[PDB]
RNA sequence: CACCAUGUUCAA
RNA sequence: UGAGACAUCUGCCUCCCACUAGCCUGAGGCUCGCUAGGGGGCUGCUGCAUGCUCCCGAGAGCCUCCAGUUCAGCUUCUCUGAGGUGCUGUGUCCGCCACAAAGGGCAUGCAUGCUAGAGCCAACAGCAGGUCUGUGAUGCUCCCAGAUGUCCUGGGCCGCACGCGCACUACAUUGUCACAGUGAAGGUGUCGACAUGCCCACGUGGGCCCUGGCCUGAAGAGGCUGGGAAAUCCUGCAAGCCUGUGACGUACUGGGGAUAGAUGGUUGCAACUGUCUGCCUUGAACGUGGAAUGCCUAGUAUGCCUGGGUCAUCAGCCCAGACCGAUUGUGUCCCUGCCAUUUGUACACACCGC
């Protein structure tokens, strides 16, 4: 039928050594930390970004600011 | 936590003759197998003692073995019979989950059985029309302007 | 210190009763927890293995709030929008067997009983348990 | 002195208020412990037909309504006393029914 | 760069589709005055409105 | 001792009527029993607590609001509740404390939101045939 | 007595509209929520004393799906203003006023004779919020960057100018076609 | 617009010519005066007539209103 | 002041 | 005559009204509790704060045809017959051929001020508009027993190389799924035509409409037992959108759900050409759409569901109902047209003319 009128993102589905240690080291020093910011800065899955946000907030390297269904704002602890 | 990926992480496995993706979760990589679907997939992931949380690449040989066992003969693994794909199977009378190209093999068998005899539905199938009573006036158009 | 249900948010109280049923091991869950949906219009199973405990908690809270409730009422409560095809959605009631299961098991745990005129009603000790756990939800320190 | 319910219903509020006022006047002529006209919400019967007898033109719609007014009166009276005050002739259109328990 | 200018009298409505407003603007500045031009405005312009004219040289023909 | 100097008033927005009683008490404000800190939607508990934030808990530390809401939806019920709370505070202050304080409460409310004390008359418009809404129409089709 | 704070966190009174043209069309009416429903379309210009936080929320609710969803547009606004106050540590409402001030176009063009005309101080604010909110919309579409993030970033860049926010690089071409139509 | 009709104007005029000694420039007492003078089948019509009569009486107070004959 | 041609026969 | 006036509805108020509404009191019952708070003062590091200390007061959430103060508990909500009420109110500015108004725009007050909103009704002339298939409305005309009457069985109206109108669903993260929460309004409902029947029960009762509660089932659904000719029961219809959390992570994807396969109910005398529907499976196009074009000005558009009509079963339709709720404009005659005056005309079937 006649039709009238974006390269793919390869995001790491599971962690690796370099990206994981970089998450531990660098990210907790970002002003705004969010699923999208983590995924774009580390080339990592969005679900891994949620997992990372949860783990880092749990063990104290990041503090929540406004967490919700929409943008889950975290920030650098201090 | 933040587990890494193992070195044996298979990007694409093969679960009873279908290339499944290792990057999807397990219960949604399994839905690549024709005939398993995303409810039976989750049920066999729960019956196979396999965590729904991990990706499919991390699945090992014993995982996929005890998982194809369920996918192949599920009624021995407490999956009920109302859950199955062939629920009475004329010509056999047995209840089974047709999976991984026996789905369309059984579809071809059921169309052959209905076209051998001149059942109206088999006739519709062979003429390439819309069985089960639709209106073929303005919907199945399929291009071909005249 | 004084705390009563209707003083806590329903979330964080259902999530506490669903944790009190667990760790008590009382309710005798059915053999079909991991296979059944919760409504004819659901596209998927509950996806959380403690969905049964959250369902029992959301049923106990409802029996507390609205006494006299019945299985039909709970079907209207847990029911939602039917997922038909290219057709719009229409309100359809949820499955009413898991609800009756949870109700019979609450009443064998001595939380509810069928009222005199009809429907489930809250028992004295069920009120007691719910108020204790609301006093745990509120005032998390004294509980 | 027996409990009595006089229910009145009509498609005519004027003819209904006339007879309800008449019955209250009668029940106070020899005071019968009347509890005045309880006004039950009026029933609107809405019938929305299509104007045209054939499917031509802009599809218009006649919206007819029938309003049914209902008024209760409660008494503590003897049988023939209430039937007297009721039997004093009632306006047309008003349907009156008496109940005793 | 914007010379901000105050409106003093709405002259009326113009534009083929009745969308432009003829207003007379004086050129209220930080301490400068005594000249009013006639400009066109796209939008609702009530009174005392301070437009920001990117060019005060060429005014429009009154309509 | 229960002298219970009270005022009863109401607030309504679209079809939600909230009837509030303003007994003499200790600072209890509750809608249908649940405190005002637990009213859904979550983003609009600020909307339901606006009048208390404009007056001050100073003016509320002596009264007891109890609000029974019915009708409408979520937002109309929140607006009805806030209007009922404001009306109740103002009527209680004009009955049992100084009219100067009542006027202070009232104008602090009025120079913030007139729909804290005055009802919004906007109700829906009826549908008309030949279209799917009040003003919307069918899709006219020339040839 | 005490002025209301936007989300009990930020004050819509401390903001300093630097633009003498937009002074009285950008509104500093402090309010505890941008969800007030006070019927501003009743008169031609009453849609100017609506607090600017409250105009942004309706603009956020557009496209067929999102229409009439204030309960969600308010959450989008909260998250947006919060990430704003993190990134740029000034008042989110102030940086929003700056965004509006710098994103509103000052010349447009019509068909008086395709000829350039000046823009009202009200229409300037309308187009500011429109380009900001619409500009955020397309950025959020089909991306992992959530709407609160794209709106905050578009507002931050529209306050900086930054020539990479849709509002700024839209007002730019509008003023450009006007300058060629002079 | 709120242009009145002659069923209001021609009634205002005769009400004035017959009761100028009774009416005032206050709408809500001219209203209560006319609700006893005239037999108006409608309260909206009563209020339109009363408002137009108060307007004409205000113009009487102001200066010479051209179109009425106050005999006294 | 871009360009804007046409409308079978009788009947009304 | 028409317009207006009028009539109905929404919106504010009074009266009337209450064992079909709600609330209070009383009496019975529960469950949590006899903290915290407030007013302070001192206290530290004007100011700000932390502790300490004094005084004052234990209450909350519910259940019940239980009754009750002239032998009348009350009317804030709720129901409603009558009646109030706004008249463009007040201020300012503008407003004709000398003068003079009708009136209009802003601002403000009001429950409110586009004719208050919305509708109903709507004149005179017509169209050779639709309907003879709505009628025991009907003229002429045709058929009239091998019927164009009528009934019965089956089929068809749905049949598919295609063109179109229109509507529903989508193309997703202002999102889908999963759990949970909050939470409407209009209404309809049991042969008074059917039944002058069919079924269970026992020569006779009960059922047929809306359905509560209990039980069985994974569902669809089925049994037992009750209510309602209804503000009384279904029903406070615990509507969906929405909100909270979790999963997904930009991938035709957990978007989309068309198509198709095995087979379990239900309605019906009858389900094949699948009535509807359960369960597993199958997983199409579609990545916002060319020329072109519709509707729309405030509780409006849009979204989202609900009731009623049709209906033994079938709603993606229509007529209404609420719910969430705006962006812009407050003009113009540019486009498409309408009304009026002037003007021209070789038009009058009237420019689709001649």
């Amino acid at each position: 039928k006649k039709k009238w009128s974006r390269e793919k993102l390869h995001n790491a589905v599971m962690w690796e050594k370099v990206i994981r240690d970089k998450l531990y080291s660098e990210v907790p020093k970002y002003k705004v930390i969010t699923v999208s910011v983590i995924s774009d800065r580390l080339k990592v899955n969005g679900s891994l970004a949620r997992e990372a946000l949860k783990v880092l907030h749990a063990e104290g390297l990041i503090k929540p600011v406004n967490v919700n269904a929409n943008c889950r704002l975290y920030t650098r602890a201090t | 936590s933040l587990i890494l990926q193992p070195d044996d992480f298979q990007h694409i496995l093969r679960v009873l003759n279908t290339n499944i993706d290792g990057k999807n979760k397990v219960a949604y990589a399994l839905t690549s197998i024709k005939g398993i679907g995303r409810r039976f997939a989750i049920l066999c992931c729960k019956k196979a003692d396999i965590d729904l949380n991990r990706r499919a690449g991390t699945l090992s040989n014993d995982e996929i073995a005890r998982l194809v066992a369920i996918m192949q003969n599920p009624t021995q693994f407490k999956i009920p019979e109302w859950f199955l794909n062939r629920k009475k199977d004329p010509k056999d009378g047995k209840f089974s989950q047709s999976v991984s190209n026996v789905v369309e093999q059984k579809m071809r068998d059921d169309l052959e059985k209905l076209k051998k005899v001149r059942c109206h539905r088999g006739l519709r199938h062979m003429w390439g029309l819309r069985v089960r009573g639709q209106h073929t006036k303005t919907t199945g158009r399929r291009g071909r302007t005249v | 210190k004084p705390a009563v249900v209707k003083d806590v948010d329903p979330q964080k109280f259902i999530a506490a009763y669903a944790a009190y049923l667990k760790k008590a091991g009382k309710i005798e869950i059915p053999k079909y927890v991991d296979v059944i949906k919760l409504a004819q219009f659901k596209e998927l199973a509950p996806a959380d293995p403690d969905w049964y405990y959250t369902r029992c908690a959301a049923i106990a809270r409802r029996i507390y709030i609205n006494p006299g409730t019945g299985v039909g009422g709970f079907r209207k409560v847990f029911g939602g929008n039917d997922r038909r095809g290219v057709r719009p959605g229409r309100f359809t009631k949820s499955s009413g067997g898991i609800i009756r299961h949870c109700l019979q098991q609450l009443e064998k745990m001595g939380i509810v009983e069928v009222a005199s005129n009809g429907g489930r009603i809250m028992t004295k000790e069920g009120q007691r348990d719910l108020d204790r756990i609301a006093q745990q939800v509120l005032y998390p320190e004294m509980f | 002195i027996h409990k009595i319910r006089i229910t009145l219903s009509s498609k005519n509020p004027k003819a209904l208020e006339k007879v309800c006022a008449e019955l209250i006047k009668g029940a106070k002529d020899h005071k019968l412990r009347v509890r005045g006209p309880v006004k039950i919400p009026t029933k609107v019967l809405r019938i929305t037909t299509r104007k045209s007898p054939c499917g031509e033109g802009t599809n218009t719609w006649d919206r007819y309504q029938m309003r049914i007014h209902k008024r209760l009166i409660d008494l503590h009276s003897p049988s023939e006393v209430v039937k007297e005050i009721t039997s004093i002739n009632i306006e047309p259109g008003v349907e009156v029914e008496v109940t005793v328990a | 760069q914007p010379k901000l200018a105050q409106v003093i009298k709405i002259i009326g409505r113009t534009g083929s589709r009745g969308g432009v407003t003829q207003v007379r603007v004086k050129i209220l500045d930080d301490n400068r005055n005594d000249r009013t031009i006639i400009r066109n405005v796209k939008g609702p312009c009530r009174v005392d409105d301070i437009l920001a004219l990117m060019e005060t040289e060429r005014e429009a023909r009154r309509l | 001792e229960s002298k219970k100097q009270k005022v009863m008033t109401f607030g309504k927005k679209k079809h939600a009527i909230a009837v509030v009683t303003c007994n003499k008490g200790k600072g209890l404000v509750k809608c249908n029993g649940v405190p005002i800190d637990l009213l859904q939607p979550e983003p609009l508990r600020l909307k339901v607590m606006e009048p208390i934030l404009i007056a001050g808990k100073h003016r509320f530390r002596n009264v007891d609001m109890r609000i029974r809401v019915r009708g409408g939806g979520q937002t109309s019920q929140l607006y009805a509740v806030r209007q009922a709370i404001a009306k109740a505070l103002v009527a209680y202050y004009q009955k049992y404390v100084d009219e100067a304080q009542k006027l202070e409460i009232k104008d602090a409310y009025l120079q913030y939101d007139r729909t804290l004390l005055v009802a919004d008359p906007r109700r829906t418009e009826p549908k008309k045939f030949g279209g799917h809404g009040a003003r919307a129409r069918r899709t006219k089709s020339y040839r | 007595k005490t002025t209301p704070l936007l989300f009990k966190k930020w004050s819509s009174a401390e903001v300093d509209v630097n633009d003498l043209s937009l002074q009285d069309y950008i509104s500093k009416r402090s309010v505890y929520l941008p969800h007030t429903a006070q019927r501003w379309t009743k008169k031609r210009f009453r849609k100017a004393q609506c607090p600017i936080t409250e105009r942004l929320v309706n603009s956020l609710m557009y496209h067929g799906r999102n229409n009439g969803k204030k309960a969600m547009a308010v959450r989008h606004l909260k998250a947006c203003f919060e990430i704003i106050s993190l990134v740029t540590d000034q008042n989110p409402i102030q940086v929003l006023v700056d965004a509006i001030t710098k994103a509103g176009p000052r010349e447009d063009s019509t068909r008086v004779g395709r000829q350039s005309v000046d823009v009202s101080p009200l229409r300037r604010v309308n187009q500011a919020i429109y380009l900001i909110t619409t500009g955020a919309r397309e950025a959020s579409f089909r991306t992992i960057k959530t709407f609160p993030e794209c709106l905050a970033d578009e507002i931050i860049n529209a306050s900086k100018g930054s020539s990479n926010s849709y509002a700024i690089k839209k007002k730019d071409e509008i003023e450009r076609v006007a300058k060629a139509n002079r | 617009g709120r242009v009145r009709t002659k069923t209001v104007k021609r009634a205002s005029k005769v009400i004035i010519e017959k009761y100028f000694q009774k009416l005032t420039q206050d709408f809500q007492t001219n209203k209560k005066v006319i609700c006893e003078i005239a037999i108006v089948p409608s309260t909206r019509l009563r209020n339109k007539i009363a408002g137009f009569t108060t307007k004409l009486m205000k113009r009487i107070a102001r200066g010479p209103v051209r179109g009425i004959s106050l005999k006294l």
